This record gives C-alpha cells, structure tokens and sequence, in this order.
C-alpha cells in the first residue's frame, strides 16, 4: 500500500538514509525527472540542487529586470510555503504614523497554488496592526524571529484576524526584514501542516532562504527613500526661490510658495487658512461688553491667548481641473472648516494625521460626496504655520494623497519642512510693514516742514504788491504786469552796489537783501534767456530766506555774502569768460543754498554726538545735507526756477551744483590744492589772455577745480572785507564757536579746544592771525596771481592780519608787563 | 470577489480610543550669532573712512587746532 | 526490510522523488546556502556540466548578506568569469562625470584567475583616468552596447597607452557595460583570450547570463550613495535656512552664520570665501588726479560686470586638524587661499572650475609642498562663484580636499551649487537692512526740523516771561518764586474776562493774549502747585501750541483755544468735575488744547479719496490719530514737557486720558456711542440726592470715559451755541473754508462735490446749519441739560440760533420761489 | 607594485586645454509674479469699512450727506 510504504518510509530512519543514498542509473533519473534533466545530475540531491539552483536563477532575472517587489516575493513567499510544509504566508508593510508604529497587510494568504490576484490586498483591505496588539507586533518591537509551538500558551497573541478571515492558527513563525537597524516588513508562516510544531531544520531554512526578499525589499525602500528625499529638496529649492524674489505681504508670499510647488506635493486638494492676529481690542469696542451691552468672547482660544477667525482661506483644486479659489471671509460651512480640524489644530499646534476619515467620531466628515465629481474624503493632514515667535499664523490641510494610500512618516516630514520654511519666512513681512511705515512717517514729516519753509500768499505780497496796484492774485498775473511791478519795487543796479568787493549787509534788512538777490538774477540775464516765471523765482528767493535758521553766524546774511561774492567774482573779476550762462546761472544758485539748514555746530561735533547726520551721511556730514535739502526744495512745482530747461541742461546744473556745494568743505580744499596750483602755473607761460581764454573754455575737469577753488574762496570771504566791516564779523563766529564749546561741555563732557571756549576770549587775535596764515593767504594770493583785477582782495586780507597782529602783539604786552612784572 | 482579507469600505484596526498626535520640530533646528568663533571681526564699521593723506605732522596737529580735523 | 518498499518507489519513481523533497530538501537547502566552499575544479580548463553549473549559481549566491561590500562581490563575479570566459585579465571602469564631461576611471584591475583583493584594488592615487572618445572603452561608453574586437590591429580606435605603461600586450578585448536603467555606471573588460584566437559567441552569451548577478550589487551602491548625497542636500538647506531667517544682519555676518552650521555636511578639509567690493563709480575728488594725470589708471583684472577685482575680506575654515576660523581684513596676495589665481579667474569669467590633481596643473601656480607642519596638500579644488538676483558677482567660494580622498564629482557639484544659489538669493536681507537704517535716520533728521520750527525760541518767549527785564538773567537762571511773580504781575484777569462763562467771545482778544489766557487757565486749576509743574515749560508748551497751528480760514489757534475754554467752563461752571480728580481735569484740558493741532483745511474723506501718506498710515481716523501723536511728540520733548515731574502710574494715567480724548472728537464714534450716554444719563435719575450717584460714578471708570468722550465733543461744536453776532461769522468761516475744499476736489479729482460743498450754492447756507443743528448739536446738548442743569444757556443758545437760522432760510426760500415762479414759470 | 603600475597621482593620455561648467540659469531664474490664479484679489488692499449695522438708509444718507461718513 502507498501509505504502508509512506509509513515503512518514515518510522525506519536506518533504510531511508541508505536507499536514497544511492548511486541511480543516468536513465533512471532521466525518467524520473519531469521531462529531461541534463547529463550533470546522477542522484536526487543532483536533480533537487539543478532545480533549486535554477528557479533562483529565475527569480534574480525577475528581479533584474525592474522594481517589482510585489510579484518576486509572492513567487518567493510560495516556494518557501512549498519548502516549510506550511499552508499560510504573508506580507506585513511597516508604517509609522503620529510618531507611533503600523503593521498593515500586502499579501495575505499566499498558497503553493495561488496568483497575485487572490493574495495581493488593495489599500481599503489592509488590517493595520499597532505594535503592542498581535504577535507581530512583538516581532516588530523586539527586532528578533519568533518561534511560538503552540498559539494557546502565547501571552502577546491577538486572535483578532481569526473571526474576520474564518481561520484557526495553531502554530506561528515570523522574522522582521531590517535594512539597517529599521524594520521594513514582517514575513509570517502559520498552521504548520508538516507536524504539531516548527522544527529547527525548518527556522534555519527560514533564515536562510529570506535573504533574497530582504535584497528586494532593500532595493525597494532605497529608492522610496531617495525618490522622497529628491522631491524634499526640490520643494525647499523652489520655496526658497520665491520666498527671495522680492518683498511683499505675508498672503501673497504664502500663495506664491504653495503655488509654484504644486506639482510635487501629490496630493488632491489642501487649502490655507490664515488667522487673524489682533492681540487687543480697542475703548471703543471694549465699552460695550464692559457695560453689559453685549455678550462677552466664548471659545476657542489659540495657546497665545487670541481667539481664532480665519480671516481668509485659499483653495487648491487639483485632481480634475485647475481651480485655485480665494475666500474673503470664510463662512462657518466651509468644506474645510466644517471639519472642525482646523480649530483644534489652532487650539493645540498638534500635526494632525487620519487613516479612515469618514469612520472617524472626534472630527465630524461630510460622510458623502463633497462636489458632484464624487471627490470623498479618505485621508488628512493638518499642520500648524508658527513663526520665530512660537505664534500660530495659519494652518494648512491636506487631503487625498494620489497613490491612494494613506500618509506616511516621508509626506510628514517633506510637509512639516514645507510649513516649518514658510513660517520662518514670515520676518520679510514684518520688514515690509515696517518699510512702509517708516516711508509714510518720512513723508509727512517733510511736508509739514516744507509747509513752514515755503512763502504763503501773504508774505509774497511784501514784495509782489499785486493786489492793490492790479487788483489780482499774482498766480493769475500775465508775465509782462509781473516783470512791470518787479521793475518798481527791485532796488537799481547801482542802489546797493552790489558790483563791489566790499558790499556790507550790515545796512540792509533781510527784504533788502531778497531784493538784492532778485535783482543779482535780473542783472545775469538768465531770466529772459530761461523763460524763468518771476513769481516762483520771487517765492524761491523767500523760501531760501526763510530756510536759513536764527542762529548767530549761520543766518540768511551769510548765505546772501557768499552768494554776492560769487556774483561779483563772475562780473568784477572777469571769471565769467571761462564759463556759460547756464554755469554762471547754477553757481550763483548753489552759492545761495550751501548753509541752508546749519545747527550751528561743526562737523566733528556731529560725529562725537552720533547725530543722526553722522549715521547717514559718512564722509561730509553737514556739505551733504544742505545739498540734499537745497535740491529738496527746488523739486516742489512751486519752487523750482528750473521749469524750464532740457533735460541735458538740468543734469549739467544738477551736477554743477552738486560739485559746488560740497566743495565748500575745509578738509576737500586741503586735500585737492595743488591741482589749482597747476593750472595757474600752466596759464602764467601759455600767451596773453586771449588764447588762454579760447583754450580753458573747452577743458571740463580744469573748469570744475577753478569752481571748486572760486567756492572755497567765496566761502572765507568775510576776512578780504575792509577793517570796519571785519572786527565785527570776528566776534560772532567766536560766540558761535563758544556756544557749540559750551554744548560740548555740559552733553558730552570733554575740554573743548582753545578756540572753543569762552574763558580764552582774549586770544581770539592770535587765532585770526595763525588762521588768516594757513588757509586764506594761500588761496588769495593764488587767485591774485591768476587774475590780476582780485588784488583788492589780497590787499585787504594783508591789512587785516596785520591789524590782528598789532591786537596781538599788545594783548602779548599786557600778559608779559602783568605776569613777569607785577607779580616779581 | 470576498478579497483575502474579507474587508471591504476601509482599514479595519484592533485598537479603540482617542488618538495620539506628535508634538512639533521645534528643538532640532533652534544676543544672536554670538558663540561663533571669529565672529568678532565681522561687522559695519564707522571709521572705514580716511582720516587724511600724506600730510607733515605739523600740519596735521595744525589742522585739529583749527577744527579741520 | 523495505525490499518491497523500493521496489514500489522503483514503480513510481514520481512518489520516490516527491519523498525525498518532502524529508530531505530542506537539508539540502540549507547546507548549500550555507558557508560550504563549493567545490569546482579549477586547475585545469574544461566545460562546466549540470553540478558544477549549479555550484557556481549557489556561489555569488552565498554572498546576498546584509553587509553586501560590493568591491568584494564584483571582484568574486569577476574571478569566477575569469575561468568561464577563458580569459587572461579583467577590470573594471568605473564612470564618474566632471565639468560636465564624463570621465572612466579604473577601480580594479588585472584581476586573473587566481587573485587576491588587496593585490587588485586601486587606490585613488593609482586610477588611469580615460576620455570618453579615446579607446574601445569610450566606444562601449557612447554605444552602450557589447563590443567584440576580434583583432586589436583592424580596431580604429584603440589605444595602445595602457600598453606601454602596463608592459602588456592586447590582441582580443570584449566589453559591456553596467547600467543602472539609462545611465552607465561601470564598465567590464576582458583581454587576451587564452588557448583561442578570439572570444566566440558561447563566451558573449555567458558574460551576458552572469552580468545579472553584478547588477543588483551595482544598483544598490548606486542608490544608497544617492540618497545619502540627496539628504545631505536637503539638511544643507533647512539649516541655511533657519539661519538666515533668524534676524536682519548684513552680509558678513550671515554668510558667515549659514556657512558655520553647515560645516558638518560638507566633506572637505578646507573650505574658504573670499568677498567682493561693490562699489560701482567713485566721486569727482577721487577721479580729478587720474584725469589730471596724478596717477596710473587702474590695470588689472575686470569682472564681467565692469569693477575692478579687490577682495576686502576672507574667511578661513580649517576642519582637518583642529578646528580654526580666522578672518584676515584686506587679505595680501600672498594668502593661501588666493595664490593659485583661481579665485581671481573665477571672479573674472563667472565660471564653475573642478581641478583634479592640483599640483599637476601649469594653467595655475598650486603649492606643491605642504602647507602646514601636519603635511596637509592640495589635491582636489573646487571654485564657483556667488551671484545675486542682478548677475553681479558678489564672493567666490572654493573647497579643498574631499574627506574620503576622491575627486570632486558630479553629486558634490549639484550640492555645492544649490547651497551656493541659496546664498545669492538671500542678499535681498542685507540690501533691506541698509535701506532701514537710511530711511530711519532720514526719518529722525527731518523730524528735528519740524520740532525747531514748531517750538518757541528763547526771543519769543521774553514776550511774556519778561526775565531780562526786571532782573538780567535768563529764565533758566532764575528760580521758581520770581517766575511766579513775573507770571502774576503779566497773566490776564480772570473774572475781568469771563474767562469761565459761556459767553466768552474771542474775537476783540489777539492770540498772544490768548496764549496768557492759556496759562492763566491752568494756573486757576489749582493743578500748577499740585504737581510742581515748571512754569517755563508751561510758557513754552502754550507758545508752541500756538505756533503749531496752520494759519488756515477756521481750524485756526483761536478754534483750539475756544475748544479748550469750552472744556474749562464745562469743568469749572458747569460742575462736572465732582466726577473727576485733579489729574484727569489737567489731562482734560491738555487733550483739548491739542485736538487739531496740524489741521490741513480737509476731513477725513478727502484725506482717504486722495491715498495721502496719513490715509495709508493711520487707516481708521487718519486726521484724530494725527493730531494725537504730533502732539504726544511736542510733549515728550524736555523743554516742553509738563508731564516730568509725574510717577509712572500718574503719567500713564495721564496719556490714556489724552488718548481716550483725542481720538473721541470724532464724529463717527460719537454717532455710535449715543445710546450708552442716554443710558447713563436716564440711570442718573434713579438715585435719591446728588451725593450719592456722584459717590457712584466716582468709582465707575468706563462711564467717566463715556462723559469723558461726550463732554470732548460737546466742546468741539461749541461755537454754535454762542450769541448770534459770533455765530454769524463763525459760519460764514466754516462755509469758505468747506468751499476751498470743495473746490480743490473738483480741481484734483473729478467728482462733483456735495451741495454742502460747492461753491456755486453759497446762498443754500442758512438750510444747511437749521438741518445740522436739527440732527448733532441738539441730542448732546439736550442731553446734558438733563443731567446737569447748569449746562441750560447753551441749549437756549443754540435754538435761539436755530430760529434765527430757520427764519434767514424761509426768507431765501420765499425768494426763491417768488423768482422762479412770477419770472420763470408763469412769465 | 600597484597594479596600474602608477604612485604618483592619476594619469590621462591627453593634454592640458582645461574646460570649466557654466552655471544654469535656466531651470529657476528665467509685481514680480502676477500671472498666478487667484493672485489679483490677494493684496493688502485696505478698504475696511465699518458695517453701521444700526443706521436705516434715511439716517445713513442723512450721515452721508454731511460728509461724516
Ligand atoms: N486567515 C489567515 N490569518 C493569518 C495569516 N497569517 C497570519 N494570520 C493571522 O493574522 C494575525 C495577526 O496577529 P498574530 O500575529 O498574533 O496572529 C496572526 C495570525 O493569527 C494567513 O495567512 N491567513
Ligand atoms: N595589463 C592590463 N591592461 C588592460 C586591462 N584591461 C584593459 N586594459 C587595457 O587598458 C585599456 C583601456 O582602453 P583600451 O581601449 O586601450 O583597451 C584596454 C586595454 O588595452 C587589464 O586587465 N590588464
Ligand atoms: C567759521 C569757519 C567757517 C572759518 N572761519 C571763517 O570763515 N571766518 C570768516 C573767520 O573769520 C574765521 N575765524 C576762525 N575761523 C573762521
Ligand atoms: C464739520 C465741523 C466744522 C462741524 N461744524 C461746526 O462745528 N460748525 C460750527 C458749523 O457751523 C458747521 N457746519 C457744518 N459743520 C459744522
Ligand atoms: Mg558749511
Ligand atoms: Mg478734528
Ligand atoms: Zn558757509
Ligand atoms: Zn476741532
């Protein structure tokens, strides 16, 4: 009987070894092999190793081929359940969710006798096993193969699977597949039919024979990992980009980031809600609550303290048409935010991840078609935006992944990277509101100034007198009437001489002196040539008046001498062949505003004191403001006496003035000296003054450092003035310079220099004269020596030092007869 | 066909209760930039400006006298 | 025995085989992929039958551990073919791509058919790097296809180098390349086939049926060193970018901060950036000696954008040895780092350079000694430049010395270069933060000017405070006690006046004698001696006050002061300071001297329709917030602040006062707090005596503010309770200054104003103030006689001058209806 | 020795030209963005006005009137 030779077989260990152990005829293994073995194979651990060897020859060509994974290891699963004698095997895919550990089903069920149809689990089948419940779980947890002979005694069993699938287990054997020190996936064998239990020869073939499926899965989980990790970077690229392209609000930052990444994200649809963020409330709207008029604030709170309302929502439709949506306020029906989600993600800051979102009771779902494309919710994920400040600024949801399976530790993680940039990105819009807000201050901070420097209709009147003698506002005033009543009122060319070296202003009143500065324009011709209006000139000429501050030294009759200097050094001192109308036009315009806005104080003060001139302007403090403000005041429609002029001549002038004014400065006239030096030399042997004339008009950069020059002459030239007139300008700049010293010693408390103080008031003459000894003689004497028609100016500078002198060498004799004399 | 493992609808789990939630990435990427070695050096300064050119000492002591400075 | 138990398994050999694979196949498996040293015959060349081709097969087999060492498993495949294919030697060629142009360097070689590892592994040092167009290996490159050359002599292109250098001679080479998909990553070689004259078709199919088994080993190193390179590129840009994001800092500084962190994910030795000056043009002082011809013009190197090449700062990171980072200032030409010239040919072209074998270049002058006492050398470089969003180069960075002692490849290229493109986007940070600093010191500068404008000099203030006068000294030197006397001997009368009435006209009175009747107000508060106020400052507070306002039609100082007498009549004649103490009193007086203090002649509606910079500041009440924060500005200043000899709480209190006031003159916010001052007031009426609702209210501080709030604009509406003769005037003020307005929106914009604003329907005035004064001024004023009956004269004011209004506007519209009718309809 | 038979560095069969990589510039480079859905309806715009919510249209263009509004 076959079951009599069965039995005889295998209660007789001593024969079977020797039977089977015997060499077999060539042709009898032939028959007995399936078809026809090659001429290799002689016995039967021949044929079975030929066999084994090629159907695992077979299976690395499968898995050669591409990333199969799936139908390799059920082709595996069923020769080890036809090697172990088994009648059960399957595959459990590890996953980790919320930070804790899955277990979830891929093949269940595998037979000897099966296909991939009928073990193969879509991802609405799987029966996800956490890592406490099952003995799979203990495999999973301990890392380690476990042998269980019998299922009863097992403390960690769940017998949860056996009434769904119908089934009874008496035996167990399962090992977890590592790649590295992370489980991968668990592969169990169950129900052993070979004997009552798994015997060791069977768990060595079990170890040994996985170590193909390991390579598989290996393989598999590599390039999952690197395709995730690829995408990561490519979405923090992309953010990064936009994020840098320029400044802006925080919505229309965000909605760039989140849209220029949409293709690798793979997702159906997420949407953004943005929350509002008012800490306090205002009296007015306080009022009413305190007074019982209405209702105070009940619910949800952010851990901040503020009270959620999403003040704007943006929708991503993605799985049909491209359909992105923006909500301007939210209704409380929303098919984002009925979910209740968003809320308690708000109220918490917790990431959010759900499996099974319709069979869910903490958050309510629609449970049904949202839209009629039949689009039902499957799967969330819901994160929290917080900036650097630890604040909830918005949240965003995600929903559906497209593969059809729920979201893993990877999508976390490239999702929580996502929001974790974006809401670091945030600091650009503070610096956005807080760069508008400092422009919009500027702003009305310069037009309440320009308010009280510019002429009104009542002061013009002092010297437009249109509304008595036409009986008319002078802005409706036809340009020959205004050039008629200008012709009556202005001072004549020779009143105030204004033609001369020695003009004084000590005469004339500060109307007088806008009069004259009128009247200097008129004489140079520029008014008719320009079509200049006389009413904005006149206006222009108040405002730089009115401009200049009450200060001792620094007033409006500094800026009106310097400004006649350079008229007179252009008419009497026959400098004007060098140079154009428009030139002459730009240089007594940069000569009115070089000292328009002076504290009072010099340039060092206004480093030591880290005034705010000091932290924006670095090298020329003060040079450099009156510049700005000069050039802010001829920007105003009203003021500007270049209304009428190229655009080629209006930067020539604009770069004329802007040499000129700083030019003013003490330090640049030391350091660019000898070029002026030069250039006299230079016209002293080139011919009489005619060819000199002809050549020094075409050479720009020579014509610029005479500008310079003529502007550090006309600056000092309140020294070249007869004896009457100097001797009283002195004691002023020496008040002034006692104030800033005084100023000096009360704020910043240090010594002031001995020019700077009041208690050495009676060396003023021996300051004047080691001043007129270092800086005007070498300038005078050099334009003396190009121009002989400014000798005036030499002579005048040599009898004042030596009047100075003279003071100084009595003051010397008194402190000498007193100290050395008195005392002894 | 009753599929492998009789499930139907959605995951089916033996485990009951309120789920847990991970907490935040808040330790991992978090006076500023100040334990960074060299930091010292690096920084705006106010004084990148030229005080003067090649001057004789005499004339340069002249010039502080004179408020030029 | 079993006799008849074999002779039946000889009857069904089937049976017989189907047992032993039952009892005995699980043996057999687990011996063979067990540690056995399969045994094939290797001394001598023969063909391979069924066992021994099945040995082989478990072999390479054997070695799927978790290890997996793949120069281990290859160089074993590569043996065992050496026997199969009948070959002589073997190699491997690996495929790496730099610049751009892919290179085949050598891992193994000569590999026979007895070898061992360690004798045909090669180092870094030893690789024959191979173009990718110069031999049969280039060949197999490009085709990527097996190759057979019979003959070496007909091949066209094969390169005999390797020949000469190896002392070998090569007559038959097959090939085939490894590839992972679509890329190449290796390439097998066979040479000299022993006992033939050239490879056949048999060695082709068995090259091709073992190359499986190298695949997977390739494939797997392939991938794990791809996903290892990807992350560190993705940690490389999440810290950069919490870096960068921590605050606003200039571009050393964060440079510096985002390239210290990521030191850990760059394996190099040394690494190195150098800084690039920006300036573009210099300024007329700096080019008058070039041009003059003081001085050479510059010659050197050029970027591409037009500046000249000058690196201002370096930093240095030294990771091999101990760790050191230095900073050298204007770094000398001499420095490491820029000797070799590249830098400098970087900056000058904008190209990304990979240099392999450094001191064997002559292109540039690398140190072939080492540079340090740790005999430390440079092998293998790589520069690329920093560009920001205006393709202006802006530093140079350079890498040294790989840790792993390998050339630069393509995956160190892609990394460094997407750390380097985030480093030239982040430069908008550093631009912003200069641009912040100017437009802050812009700000604070001009807002000085507007103080010196606004306040009072000490020349104008010796119109009332007349120190120099009855003694020589300034106010500062004079105490306390002389000031009073100086101020009680000039302040104006104060019931000579009526200073406290309800009647008090302005109009005979000039604004100098409105400024002392400022002052004599807050002297007759008891408010001056109570919180030690410094009398100079009040003088010069009250003269900055009036200097502040606008010389505009209405909205003049006379407008603020009759508001301020107002609120000084309502507290003092009016009673309705048992409510308040001392403090809130003075806050509500200061608050409403104040209240308009920069009017521009325009309310709220033209300010938004215009997008004036107020309207995009303030946004809610532009004109009130205004008024509230230049006048907080006046009061913060030391020389006009009353406020300074006031505790924390009290000058808190104080503001919050100011602030609840300011802001409550507007019209719209007292339209909708009406009801809860009505409210207020008809609870008042349910408490027996005075004493005890003023004992009440005494405690309750929001209907204080609500009073406080009504009371503000009770007074700001006050001159239309005022006699008839003022009243005439008044509005006949207000009317032109409406029209001014109303004729510059026709001007400016191109709406057409309201009828209570155009100037053509001037005569239509009279309607217009029956119909306000019907719909604002009647509720509050109504409302307050109730609750305080001294507060009555203002009502029988106002409809007194309702009736006169009411008959002036019948008499027009009688006119006008005689004139239209009589004239235009019937005639 | 080795069996390249070379110690001193790696050895190429060709000569000295050397070639270096441009940088891209094309896959991310090439107000700043407006093309994008959604984006025109997405600024600051700053219109916020107050609902009333207690004024019929009598009282409100009585308000409206007068400029208040
Ligand atoms: N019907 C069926 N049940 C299985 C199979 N494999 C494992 N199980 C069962 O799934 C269960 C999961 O938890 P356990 O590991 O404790 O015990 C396991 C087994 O009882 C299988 O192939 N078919
Ligand atoms: N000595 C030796 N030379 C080899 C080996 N493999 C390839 N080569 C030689 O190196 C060369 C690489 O490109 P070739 O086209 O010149 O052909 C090859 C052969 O000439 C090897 O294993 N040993
Ligand atoms: C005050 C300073 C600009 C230089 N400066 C000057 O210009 N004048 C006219 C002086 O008399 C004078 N005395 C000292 N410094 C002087
Ligand atoms: C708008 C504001 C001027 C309020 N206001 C006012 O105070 N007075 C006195 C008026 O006559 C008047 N007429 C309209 N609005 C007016
Ligand atoms: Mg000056
Ligand atoms: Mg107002
Ligand atoms: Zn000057
Ligand atoms: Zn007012």
């Amino acid at each position: 009987s076959e079951g009599q030779v069965h039995r005889f077989l295998d209660q007789n260990p001593g024969f079977a070894d020797q039977y089977f152990g015997r060499k077999l005829s060539p042709e009898d293994v032939a028959n007995a092999c399936e078809d026809g073995c090659p001429e290799g194979c002689t016995s039967f651990r021949e044929l079975c190793q030929v066999e084994e060897s090629a159907a695992l020859f077979e299976l690395v060509q499968d898995m050669q081929e591409n990333v199969n994974m799936e139908r390799v290891v059920f082709k595996i699963l069923r020769r080890l359940c036809s090697i172990l004698h088994a009648d059960r095997c399957s595959l459990f895919m590890y996953r980790q969710r919320n930070g804790v550990a899955e277990l979830a089903t891929r093949l269940f069920s595998v037979q000897p006798d099966s296909v991939l149809e009928d073990c193969l689990v879509p991802p609405d089948s799987e029966i996800v096993f956490p890592l406490d419940i099952g003995v799979v779980g203990h495999v999973a947890q301990t890392k380690k193969m476990v042998n269980v002979q019998d299922v009863m005694e097992c403390p960690h069993f769940s017998s949860f699977a056996d009434e769904l699938t119908d089934y009874v287990t008496r035996n167990i054997l399962a090992t977890p597949i590592m790649n590295g020190k992370d489980v991968v996936a668990v592969i169990m064998a169950v129900n052993k039919l070979d004997g009552p239990c798994f015997t060791s020869e069977d768990e060595d073939v079990f170890l040994k024979y996985l170590n193909f499926g390991t390579l598989n899965l290996k393989i598999y989980h590599l390039s999952y990992l690197h395709n995730c990790e690829t995408r990561r970077g490519q979405v923090l690229l992309w953010s990064a980009n936009k994020v840098f392209e320029e400044l802006t609000d925080i919505e229309r930052q965000f909605h760039k980031a989140f849209y220029t990444v949409r293709a690798y994200l793979n997702c159906d649809r997420y949407s953004v809600g943005l929350l509002d963020m008012t800490k306090e409330k205002e009296f007015f709207d306080v009022w009413p609550v305190l007074m019982g008029e209405a209702q105070a604030y009940s619910g949800p709170r952010t851990p901040d303290g503020r009270e959620i309302l999403f003040y704007k929502v943006i929708d991503y439709i993605l799985h049909g048409k491209e359909d992105i949506k923006v909500i301007p306020s939210p209704p409380a029906d929303h098919w984002a935010l009925a979910s209740g989600l968003p809320t308690y993600v708000a109220e918490s800051g917790f990431i959010c991840n759900i499996m099974n979102a319709p069979a869910d009771e903490m958050f309510n779902f629609q449970e049904g078609p949202l839209d009629d494309s039949g689009w039902i919710v499957k799967n969330v994920l819901s994160m929290p935006i917080v900036n650097k400040k630890e604040e909830i600024v918005g949240v965003a949801t995600f929903y559906n992944r497209k593969d059809g399976k729920p979201f893993d530790e990877q999508d976390e993680v490239l999702m929580e990277s996502l929001t974790q940039f974006l809401g670091w990105s945030v600091l650009n819009t503070d610096t956005y509101d807080k760069m508008n807000k400092l422009e919009n201050r500027k702003d009305i901070a310069q037009d309440m100034v320009l308010y009280h420097v510019r002429c009104d209709r009542e002061e013009i009147q002092l010297i437009l007198p249109t509304r008595e003698r036409l009986g008319k506002e002078p802005a409706d005033c036809e340009e020959d009437e205004l050039g008629k009543i200008l012709k009556e009122v202005l001072p004549g060319p020779a009143k105030f001489d204004i033609y001369e070296f020695h003009f004084s202003d000590l005469e004339c009143t500060e109307l007088e002196l806008v009069k004259c500065g009128i009247q200097m324009y008129y004489e140079l011709g520029v008014v008719r040539k320009f079509q200049i209006p006389q009413e904005v000139l006149v206006r222009f000429l108040f405002s730089v008046s009115k401009g200049y501050r009450r200060i001792t030294y620094h007033n409006w009759r500094h800026g009106f001498n310097v400004a006649q200097t350079m008229f007179t050094l252009l008419m009497t001192g026959k400098l004007k062949s060098y140079y154009t109308d428009l030139e002459a036009f730009a240089m007594v315009t940069a000569g009115l505003c070089h000292d328009i806005d002076h504290r009072g104080t010099n340039n060092l003060y206004q480093m030591k004191s880290q005034n705010p001139l000091a932290k924006l302007h670095g090298s020329s403090i003060l040079e450099r403001h009156h510049l700005e403000f000069g050039k802010f005041l001829l920007s105003e429609e009203t003021l500007n006496i270049y209304q009428n002029l190229n655009r080629r001549q209006h930067e020539h002038v604009i770069h004329l003035m802007d040499i000129a004014i700083i030019a003013t400065d003490l330090a640049l006239y030391f350091k660019k000296r000898t070029m002026f030096q030069k250039i006299v030399d230079e016209s002293k042997n080139y011919e009489d003054r005619k060819s000199w004339v002809e050549y020094l008009s075409l050479e720009t950069t020579r014509k610029e450092i005479v500008m310079a020059m003529m502007m550090t002459a006309c600056d000092l030239s309140a020294i070249t003035k007869p004896w009457e007139v100097q001797s009283k300008v002195a004691l002023l700049v020496a008040a002034e310079f006692w104030e800033q010293g005084d100023l000096e010693r009360t704020v910043l408390d240090q010594q002031p220099i001995p020019m700077m103080d009041r208690n050495k008031a009676a060396e003023l003459p021996k300051l004047q004269v080691g001043f007129i000894d270092f800086v005007c003689t070498f300038v005078y004497k050099e334009f003396s020596r190009f121009h002989e028609e400014i000798l005036p100016m030499f002579d005048r500078l040599q009898n004042n030092r030596k009047e100075w002198k003279a003071l100084a060498d009595e003051y010397e004799a008194k402190v000498k007869a007193l100290e050395e004399d008195q005392k002894k | 066909i009753r599929s492998a493992t009789r499930v139907m609808g959605g995951p089916v789990t033996p485990r009951k209760g309120p789920p847990k939630f991970k907490q935040r990435q808040t330790r991992q990427f978090k006076g500023f930039g100040d334990d960074i070695p060299g930091m010292e050096g690096l920084g705006t300064d106010i004084t990148v400006i030229c005080p003067w050119e090649a001057f004789n000492h005499l004339e340069l002591h002249e010039l502080a006298q004179y408020g030029i400075i | 025995t079993a006799e008849e138990v074999e002779k039946f398994l000889d009857s069904n050999v089937s049976f017989a085989k189907q047992y032993y694979n039952l009892r005995y196949r699980a043996k057999v498996i687990s011996d063979l992929l067990g540690p056995r040293e399969a045994a094939v015959d290797f001394s001598n060349y023969h063909a391979l039958n069924s066992v021994e081709e099945s040995e082989i097969i478990f072999d390479l087999l054997r070695d799927f551990q978790d290890n997996l060492q793949a120069e281990k498993c290859v160089f074993n495949v590569m043996k065992k073919l050496c026997f199969l294919l009948q070959a002589d030697r073997m190699s491997l060629f690996m495929y790496r791509a730099r610049n751009g142009i892919a290179e085949l360097a050598t891992r193994l070689f000569n590999v026979h058919k007895d070898a061992v590892l360690e004798e045909c592994l090669v180092a870094p040092d030893s690789e024959i790097v191979f173009p990718l167009d110069m031999g049969v290996v280039g060949h197999v490159a490009l085709s990527k296809k097996i190759v057979n050359v019979p003959n070496t002599e007909e091949d066209e292109h094969f390169c005999d180098f390797v020949d000469t250098l190896t002392e070998y001679q090569t007559k038959n080479i097959l090939a085939s390349p490894i590839m992972n998909g679509k890329d190449v990553v290796a390439i097998i070689m066979v040479v000299n086939k022993v006992d033939g004259p050239h490879f056949t078709e048999n060695d082709e199919e068995i090259l091709l049926k073992y190359l499986n088994f190298a695949n997977l080993i390739m494939k797997v190193f392939h991938l794990s060193y791809l996903h290892n390179c990807e992350t560190r590129r993705g940690q490389i840009l999440l810290w950069s970018g919490s870096k960068v994001f921590e605050e606003l800092t200039d571009i050393e500084r964060q440079f510096h901060k985002a390239l210290y962190t990521v030191r850990a994910f760059l394996n190099c030795d040394r690494y190195s950036v150098g800084l690039l000056d920006m300036t573009k043009q210099k300024e007329f002082f700096d080019v008058w000696p070039v041009l003059m011809g003081e001085a050479p013009p510059y010659a050197g190197p050029r970027t591409p954008d037009g500046r000249e090449i000058n690196f201002y700062k370096v930093i240095d990171y030294i990771l091999h040895g101990k760790e050191d980072i230095k900073v050298i200032p204007n770094p000398p030409p001499d420095h490491w780092a820029l000797v070799s010239g590249l830098p400098t040919y970087v900056a000058q072209n904008g190209l990304i350079c990979n240099i392999m074998n450094a001191p064997s270049e002559d292109f540039f002058a690398f140190q072939k000694e080492p540079l340090d006492e740790s005999g430390w050398m440079i092998k293998n470089v790589l520069s690329m430049p920093i560009v920001n969003k205006k393709e202006e180069i802006v530093g140079v960075a350079t890498f040294y010395n790989r840790k792993d002692g390998k050339p630069f490849d393509e995956m160190d290229e892609t990394l460094m270069e997407s750390l380097t493109q985030f480093l030239g986007w982040s430069v908008l940070n550093p631009d912003t933060y200069e641009l912040m600093n100017k437009l802050e010191n812009r700000k604070d500068i001009f807002q000085d000017m507007v103080k010196y404008h606004v306040k009072c000099d000490n020349e104008e203030i010796q119109t009332i405070l007349k120190t120099r006068e009855v003694y020589g000294k300034e106010p500062w030197e004079c105490e306390e006690e002389e000031l009073a006397e100086i101020l009680q001997g000039e302040l104006p009368d104060a019931d000579k006046y009526e200073i406290n009435k309800f009647h008090f006209s302005d109009l005979p009175l000039t604004e100098l004698e409105l400024v002392k009747c400022g002052i004599q107000m807050y002297y007759e508060l008891k408010v001056v001696d109570k919180f030690h106020i410094p009398q100079e400052a009040l003088v010069r507070f009250m003269y900055s006050l009036s200097k502040g306002y606008r010389r505009i039609t209405y909205h003049n100082w006379r407008h603020g002061f009759n508001v301020g007498q107002t609120m000084f009549s309502l507290l003092v004649t009016g009673k309705l300071k048992r409510y308040f103490t001392d403090l809130e009193a003075l806050a509500m007086v200061t608050a409403a001297f104040c209240h308009d203090i920069d009017h521009r002649g325009t309310n709220n509606l033209y300010q938004m329709k215009s997008q004036n910079p107020l309207a995009k500041l303030h946004g809610s009440s532009i004109l009130e917030r205004h008024h509230l924060e230049f006048g907080k500005t006046l009061l913060r200043d030391e020389s006009l602040n009353i406020f300074q000899n006031l505790n924390r709480r009290q000058h808190e209190h104080a503001i919050h006062m100011m602030d609840i006031a300011i802001i409550a003159t507007d019209l719209a916010l007292y339209f909708k707090k009406r009801t809860m001052f009505q409210k207020i007031v008809d609870q008042s009426k349910t408490y027996e005596t005075q004493q005890e609702w003023t004992q009440y209210m005494m405690l309750d501080q929001t209907r204080k503010e609500i009073v406080m709030a009504m009371m503000m604009t009770a007074c700001d509406l006050s001159a239309i309770t005022k006699p008839w003769e003022v009243q005439s005037k008044v509005a006949l003020l207000v009317a032109a200054e409406f029209w001014e307005q109303g004729d510059l929106e026709r001007t400016v914009l191109q709406q057409n104003p309201i009828p209570m604003m155009d100037r053509n329907k001037a005569d239509e005035l009279p309607k217009l103030q029956v119909g306000f004064i019907d719909f604002v001024c009647t509720f509050v004023y109504k409302e307050f006689s109730r609750f305080h009956e001294e507060i009555t004269p203002m009502l029988d004011g106002i409809t007194n001058n309702r009736k006169e209004w009411k008959a002036l506007a019948d008499e027009y519209e009688t006119k006008m209806k005689g004139l239209e009718e009589e004239k235009q309809k019937q005639q």
